[PDB]
């Protein structure tokens, strides 16, 4: 960001915390959750194995249709 | 974890009542409600799994844990390959693939997601099937 629009504010306190200003209004996220909630650890061996269970309508759960 | 498990003025046996007379109105047959609630069911029993962990990178639930296996019951599928693949994973590397021992509270987190997933892909089923009920054959000229 290095300060590039007011719309990035870096709040001087926190160093785990992120003020972004909206037209709306201006608020700040807490940094701890976001790469807790964005990174899902999901292997494609794990989906084999979860197509290979025995229940008859989990594969058809994670079924794709393309 | 809320502690309020009722809410004031809302009865939740009439709610159900409601839920099975319009799916059932819209064409859902009773066996897919049961089998969410076979799926609802198996997912509140995973959530009691309590781990052992042998060390900080390798962890394997308890022998014969009574929740794991109620939940594959419900699932109607296997004991053992879910209790070591909730206990190990597979690491596949740029030539081999082993299995490997996940941390504990990893291994806590990875079960947490695969609640969350079967949930939602519950949720998208069910929205699927109103949606081959709710289908026009005849072309819409427009929408609102």
């Amino acid at each position: 960001h290095l300060n590039k629009c007011a719309l990035f504010e870096k709040p001087r306190m926190s160093n785990k915390a992120f003020i972004i200003k909206h037209f709306a209004d201006k608020v700040e996220y807490q940094c701890e959750g976001f790469l807790e909630k964005n990174k899902d650890t999901v292997f494609e061996e794990q989906i084999k194995v979860l197509k290979s269970s025995k229940f008859k309508m989990l594969p058809e759960l994670f079924q794709d249709d393309e | 974890q809320g502690g309020s498990p009722m809410i004031e003025g809302v009865d939740d046996a009439k709610e159900m009542a409601h839920t099975r007379q319009a799916c059932t109105l819209l064409g859902i047959s009773e066996s897919y409600q049961m089998g969410i609630f076979r799926i609802l069911a198996g997912i509140l029993h995973l959530g009691n799994v309590g781990f052992a962990s042998r060390d900080s990178d390798s962890c394997t639930i308890p022998p014969k844990h009574e929740p794991l296996t109620i939940f594959c019951d419900l699932m109607g599928v296997d004991y053992e390959e879910m209790c070591h693949w909730l206990c190990h994973r597979k690491l596949a590397t740029a030539t081999e693939t082993y299995i490997k021992p996940i941390s504990k509270l990893q291994a806590t987190n990875a079960r947490d997601a695969l609640a969350k997933h079967i949930y939602a892909k519950l949720f998208n089923w069910i929205v699927d099937h109103v949606n081959q009920a709710l289908h026009s054959a005849v072309k819409q000229h427009s929408f609102i």
